[PDB]
């Protein structure tokens, strides 16, 4: 199940870079996708 | 076949009468037909339409039967349907039922 | 089997990052201080939601008619 | 526990009425014709004195020593 | 054709020879007849360790009522009245003549004195029972109270009725759905001194497990059978029953106990479970005590009796049988063939036999201490008596019973009349909403009206007007009868179609006949030896205690013959081909008084049934309705009512809640509760000045002696809404009438105290005015105080005024523990007795009076329900008078009328304005009133009111007519003691709790969640901060910055210091409740360390 508790760690961190505005948002959504592609592909 | 509207049934290696008596218990507890957890479905009308009140609560058997519309199907349970249809349905359900 | 049909089950929809960009910037609220909707619901599955999203509903209400909620997908 | 000395409806004294009222239908006498004839019209005075039990009588036996 | 006043004669002889309390005389009565030589007998004998030395008890003996004044006094007799007012317990000595046996000689009996046992008053045992009613008067007792009540310590302690399951029966239910358990069987064994409860059960395999306390897990049902005396399964199958069908059941437990062949086996068995670790021999004996003396003690501990046992646990599992194959529905726990009453005798005899065990425990450890060290032989001076005199006492004070239930014995309530015989006559149930429905058993033995509301309702009955409970008989005169009669016992059965080979048939078709609930034998059929049972019982030749029934369902038919004690049975007239057996000759000699109730039922015209007997009754109301097919008669149609029930008039035109009602607040109404409550002294007491009976007056209120103890006064009531102070529930009541004496009442308070000797040198609590000693009021308030030290009577107290003046040496330098009136009551000394207490000490008792004269909020209730407190006190000319100028004395609101549909209370109305002008007695007895409604509108029409009981009324402020008629009646009013003077309570700043620091005693009301959660939700904020921070537990503390503990402020030092910081740190005062402080140093004692943070009180930003 840690896979899980990471991925939403990762996902609140890239919300919380995204509302500092580190980076625009194509490139958060980039990120998202990405995470989601790779570890979903282990579950 | 024994008398008709009857019959008889035995076995070879019974062994033990509580074993016997084991056996006939779990045949008595067998079911016939039907899908499981509903006692009772009483065939009532509300007006051009007919639905079935029933005692039991199983929504994907009786959404498994041929015959029933998945679409409109209300549960008296929150948790089933909260299983099935989401937590936005079991929400609605909610203050339904309330 | 397909239960977005359902009557119990309100509208769904995955709005795209800019617009949560801009919920979350005018409710002033971090993304998870919404109400949250597991990723593995059956409605959610239906329409692909995948984790970090924001999922707007629309329900139908007495008051206003159509009434706009946001959820948060997390993971399991 | 001794009879009022006024009706408690209307302020007719019933006290002295309740001796000859008593000792007459005690007698053998119904008491309609004796309350009517003895001066109590209103029945508001009747059940004053048709409804009464004279505790005292036996109160007097079992009085506190003070 | 028995007529009203026929069957009322009836009724009337019941109650004039039976008391309203006899449940309670009765069994006190068997108690002494019987019982207390029962308790002696069935301990049998003394025996000690040291084998020459023995005592046999022989006979035992009450006396007269007395007590000993000195240490070696003659025991002069007393009066209940001198045990009252001497704080007494009024209680007869016992002697009970052992013989001792030293070296194995009998020698001369002796009668020792082994304490006192309090009696209960107009019973066998005291001599007031039969004293005339001049001689009650010089004694000082009320001629009229029906006693049934104990006198202990001066408090009048009674003895509630317990109903509880029946004991020595097993009754059947089916086991909880979805458990491996499918139906169970519980026999609860009351044995002498001990209760063991038996549980049979039926898994889901058709093996039975039998298991009960002391033994863990659950025993075979063959094993114990075959541990019991039976050797094969044969002999087990014929004893369960004689069908094949319900005999094949029991095949899996058999072979379940297939490996015990022998009776060793089984034991062993057992004993492996009873206790494990020990050699073989130890676990057979282990098993065989606790299957004698913990299985089935009530047929026998006895070894020989123990193959009977066997037989009766069998009969139990054929009910369970019989339950799974559906032949009979599981027992009713609330049919009251199954509930028994148990009163003052069964519970008495108990506490008596526990009390005398622990006597001969001692008796027999003080005897082996002297012979063992070499002693006197004498027995009188090794008594030890007050180990039964404490003990009996401590259990009626107290009130906390030796078998484990509570509330037994409760101080007897004396509010007025009623409310003491509701009290005397009470059932109060030991056990869920199954329960507390009425059930139509009840019929004739309980009131369906009276019981409380709320938790208890249902669970608290009273006793019905012509209900008796059993007193019980021996059971074996009726074994032998029933044997005699031709009933062929279980196992000669077994063994002549075992021994002897006949039909199976020919038994199966016979009828079971039970005795108590055992199975006793078979008969031919039920209905003749039912038939024979009952014309024997009704000949005399049989005792008039049994009850026998005869069941006849067509799966299966048996007789019951019941004559244990505790059956709630009532009295029916017997009717034979449609005629009752009392005829016109008996009623006139009943008239006559030739003969009464006693003389009836012993010639067999009527007779007491049971539950169980009255299932096989077909009974009629009327003689009207008799029919060939009729078998009884009520005697009295409106009895199945209680005491309070039938004090209602027309209650049959009431809502069932406004009867219940009633009778629940006709307890508290004011009213002469005893004609020498002068000399008495109760804490509480209550006095109406001016009760009148009522004018509307059922039969049965002349005869409990309401109408000279009266509670209450006819109030003349108009049903209008005159000016709005009389909404939702509300009365209006006249205040000339208030001012001329019409509900004005005197409360008596008593306070006493004991000149208490306590070991020392001649140190006493002498009474005494105080001069200068320590924890001084005030010389303000001894002003009243007399030279003696106690107050002289008639003279005015107010507040905090010392009554009786005493000084107490300390325990561990005189200290005040004088009487300090309570500080709200204020009223007038009326009486001031002083005596001496049985140990010698000096007892001072002062009764003070309080005139309380009706006001707005006082609470007053009529006959029917309608509880209301009175809305305001109108003078009489401001009152709507008539064209006859009678003016209202209460005014009710027709609006109460309609939803609680209360038509009583108006029939009521008019029944009292047509006795007041007519003059002629009215009847309201339910189900048959004298005269009718129609007959009473008439005659009021003609003495001159119109016949509606309406009148022409004129608004009493402007002089103009109203435009509508309004009703007048004289409902019959009572003023309950809920009133207002003593219901206030209203704080100011004062003392708070040492610990807490929180305002109680005048303590303040409790804020609560609930308030909190109010003010909460108006988002007031310096509210809820004012209601729960400044005004209670308002506190600083100083906290350290740095760890955050708290600290204190130095005096001498301004600095402030920190416990753990010491003087380097910087502390800051915070405002805080000090609860929440309470709570930190608290969790502070534990190992959690709370740190608090502390904040800018400042937004700062
Ligand atoms: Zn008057
Ligand atoms: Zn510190």
């Amino acid at each position: 199940t840690i896979s899980d508790i990471e991925m939403l760690l990762k996902d609140t961190e890239i919300w919380d870079k995204l509302l500092r505005n580190e980076l625009s948002i194509e490139e958060a959504k980039k990120m998202f996708d990405d995470v989601a592609r790779s570890y979903s592909k282990a579950d | 076949d024994n008398d008709e509207y009857s019959f008889t049934i035995y076995f070879e290696k019974i062994d033990s009468i509580m074993a016997l008596f084991k056996m006939r218990e779990k045949i008595l507890n067998t079911k016939i037909k039907g899908v499981k957890g509903i006692k009772r479905a009483i065939v009532q009308k509300k007006g051009d339409e007919y639905v079935i009140i029933t005692d039991g609560s199983n929504l994907e058997g009786i959404m498994n039967v041929t015959g029933v519309d998945i679409n409109k199907i209300q549960t008296n349970n929150i948790h089933e349907v909260e299983e099935v249809l989401g937590i936005e349905a079991a929400r609605e359900l909610i203050s339904r039922e309330i | 089997i397909d239960i977005s049909n359902h009557e119990l089950v309100p509208k769904h929809e995955i709005l795209q990052l800019e617009e949560a960009y801009k919920l979350v910037k005018e409710l002033g609220i971090k993304p998870e201080q919404l109400p949250w909707i597991r990723a593995s619901d059956p409605v959610a599955k239906s329409i692909g939601a995948k984790p970090g999203d924001i999922i707007k509903i629309t329900r139908k209400s007495p008051f206003t008619g159509e009434s706009v909620t946001y959820r948060y997908v997390i993971t399991g | 526990m001794i009879i009022p000395i006024r009706c408690f409806t209307c302020g007719a004294v019933v006290a002295d009425k309740w001796e000859p009222f008593s000792n007459r239908v005690m007698g053998g006498e119904d008491p309609e014709k004796v309350l009517t004839e003895l001066g109590v019209n209103r029945y508001c005075c009747r059940r004053m004195l048709l409804s009464h039990v004279n505790i005292i009588r036996e109160i007097i036996h079992y009085t506190r020593p003070i | 054709m028995l007529d009203t006043e026929s069957r009322w004669a009836i009724a009337e002889s019941f109650f004039k020879t039976r008391g309203l309390v006899r449940q309670h005389l009765d069994s006190f009565n068997d108690f002494l007849r019987n019982k207390l030589q029962q308790v002696i007998y069935e301990q049998g004998e003394i025996v000690t360790e040291v084998p020459g030395l023995k005592i046999k008890l022989g006979k035992i003996r009450y006396e007269k009522p007395s007590i000993r004044e000195t240490d070696k006094g003659p025991m002069r007799e007393i009066t209940p009245m001198e045990a009252r007012l001497r704080n007494l317990t009024y209680s007869s000595p016992i002697f009970l003549s052992m013989i001792p046996v030293e070296n194995n000689i009998e020698g001369e009996p002796i009668e020792i004195y082994i304490g006192d046992l309090p009696i209960m008053l107009k019973s066998v045992a005291d001599p007031t029972s039969n004293l005339p009613i001049d001689k009650l008067i010089e004694i000082g007792e009320d001629p009229k109270d029906p006693g049934g009540y104990f006198i202990v310590n001066g408090s009048e302690k009674v003895i509630i009725a317990q109903e509880d399951l029946a004991t020595n029966r097993v009754l059947v239910d089916y086991g909880k759905s979805g458990s491996n358990i499918t139906h169970v069987a519980k026999v609860t064994s009351s044995a002498a001194g001990y209760r063991v409860q038996v549980m049979i059960e039926r898994l889901k395999d058709s093996t039975i497990q039998i298991s009960f306390a002391t033994v863990p897990g659950r025993i075979p049902f063959a094993i114990i059978m075959r541990a019991l005396g039976f050797v094969t399964d044969r002999d087990i199958v014929y004893a369960v029953s004689l069908d094949p069908q319900i005999q094949n059941e029991l095949l899996p437990s058999l072979e379940q106990a297939s490996s015990i062949t022998s009776a060793e086996e089984a034991l062993d068995f057992i004993g492996n479970r009873v206790a494990i670790g020990q050699k073989r021999e130890n676990r057979i004996q282990k098993a065989e005590q606790v299957i004698d003396k913990y299985f089935l003690p009530h047929l026998g501990t006895s070894p020989e009796d123990r193959k009977k046992k066997g037989y009766y646990l069998a009969s139990a599992v054929n009910k369970i049988l019989e339950l799974y194959l559906g032949r009979r529905e599981p027992d009713d726990k609330d049919h009251y063939a199954n509930k028994r009453v148990r009163l003052a005798g069964d519970l008495f005899t108990s506490l008596f036999r526990v009390a005398f065990k622990a006597f001969v425990k001692d008796l027999v450890y003080q005897l082996e201490k002297s012979k063992v060290r070499g002693r006197r032989l004498s027995l009188t001076a090794l008594v030890r008596a007050d180990i039964i005199t404490e003990r009996i006492r401590h259990a009626l004070a107290t009130g906390n019973w030796v078998g484990g239930r509570t509330g037994v014995s409760q101080l007897l309530d004396r509010t007025n009349w009623l409310s003491m015989l509701s009290h005397l006559r009470r059932v109060v149930s030991s056990l869920n909403f199954e329960a507390r429905d009425l059930h139509g058993t009840q019929w004739g033995r309980m009131c369906p009206f009276e019981t409380p509301e709320g938790p208890n309702s249902g669970l608290v009955k009273n006793l019905a007007l012509l209900a008796q409970v059993s007193v019980g008989i021996n059971e074996s005169v009726v074994e032998r009868v029933a044997y005699e009669l031709g009933v062929v016992s279980v196992e000669d059965v077994i063994r002549r179609i075992s021994e002897q080979n006949e039909d199976v048939e020919k038994y199966m078709s016979w009828s079971k006949v039970y005795l108590n609930g055992r199975l006793l034998g078979y008969y031919e059929d039920g209905k003749e030896l039912a038939k024979k049972i009952r014309e024997s019982r009704r000949q005399g030749k049989l005792s008039d205690e049994v009850n026998v029934a005869y069941i006849a369902t067509d799966y299966l038919n048996e007789v019951h013959i019941n004559c244990d004690a505790g059956r709630v049975r009532r009295p029916l007239i017997i009717v034979n081909n449609g005629t009752p057996l009392v005829d016109t000759e008996d009623i006139k000699k009943l008239k006559n008084g030739e003969i009464t109730f006693d003389d009836l039922v012993k010639q067999g015209k009527i007779e007491f049934i049971d539950a169980e007997e009255e299932e096989n009754a077909y009974v009629a109301l009327n003689p009207q309705d008799l029919t060939p097919d009729h078998t009884h008669l009520e005697i009295w149609p409106s009895a199945i009512l209680g005491i309070i029930a039938s004090i209602i008039p027309y209650p049959e035109h009431n809502q069932s809640p406004r009867n219940t009602y009633q009778s629940a607040m006709a307890k508290q109404s004011l009213g002469l509760y005893a004609s020498n409550y002068q000399i008495r002294t109760d804490t509480r007491a209550h006095l109406l000045h001016y009760p009148q009976m009522p004018l509307v007056q059922t039969r049965m209120l002349g005869v409990i002696g309401y109408n000279d103890r009266p509670a209450g006064a006819n109030a003349i009531l108009a049903i209008m809404s005159y000016t709005g102070y009389n909404m939702e529930d509300s009365i209006i009541m006249n205040k000339s009438s208030i001012e001329r004496g019409m509900y004005r009442s005197t409360f008596f308070r008593l306070y006493s105290t004991e000149e208490v000797k306590y070991p020392g040198g001649q140190e006493d609590k002498i009474i005494t005015p105080e001069a200068g000693v320590k924890g001084y009021k005030g010389k303000d308030y001894y002003r009243l105080l007399e030279d003696n030290g106690v107050v002289s009577p008639e003279v005015e107290v107010k507040g905090g005024d010392v009554l009786i003046g005493k000084v107490s040496p300390p325990r561990f330098a005189k200290r005040d523990t004088s009487i300090v009136t309570r500080h709200g009551e204020n009223g007038i000394v009326d009486l001031v007795l002083i005596t001496e207490t049985l140990e010698g000490n000096k007892l001072v008792k002062v009764r003070v009076r309080d005139l309380r004269i009706p006001e707005i909020g006082d609470k007053f209730a009529t006959r029917h329900g309608q509880k209301g407190v009175v809305g305001i006190l109108i003078d009489q000319v401001d009152m709507p008078y008539t064209a006859k100028g009678i003016v209202p004395d209460i005014i009710l609101n027709p609006h109460a009328l309609p939803s609680r549909m209360t038509i009583g209370q108006i029939m009521e109305a008019i029944g009292g304005k047509y006795a007041a002008l007519s003059g002629k007695p009215v009847d309201a007895t339910p189900f048959l009133e004298t005269p009718k409604l129609q007959e009473m509108q008439k005659e009021i029409l003609k003495l001159g009111h119109l016949p509606d009981s309406t009148e022409v009324v004129y608004d009493g402020r402007t002089g103009q007519k109203l435009k509508s008629r309004i009703l007048f009646g004289i409902v019959y009013y009572q003023k309950l003691h809920h009133m207002v003077a003593d219901k206030m309570h209203a704080r100011a700043r004062g003392p708070v709790q040492i610990l807490t620091r929180q305002p109680t005693e005048e303590g303040g009301l409790r804020f609560g969640e609930m308030e909190r959660d109010c003010l909460i939700g108006f988002g007031t904020a310096m509210l809820i901060k004012d209601r729960l921070l400044d005004n209670s537990d308002k506190a600083v503390v100083y906290i350290c910055d740095q760890c955050g503990y708290v600290g204190w402020y130095d005096r001498s030092k301004n600095r402030y210091v920190c416990p753990v910081h010491g003087d380097k740190s910087v502390l800051h005062p915070v405002t805080v409740s000090y609860a929440f402080k309470l709570l930190i140093q608290e969790l502070m004692s534990m190992v959690i360390s709370p740190r608090l943070i502390l904040g800018e009180k400042v937004n700062l930003g």
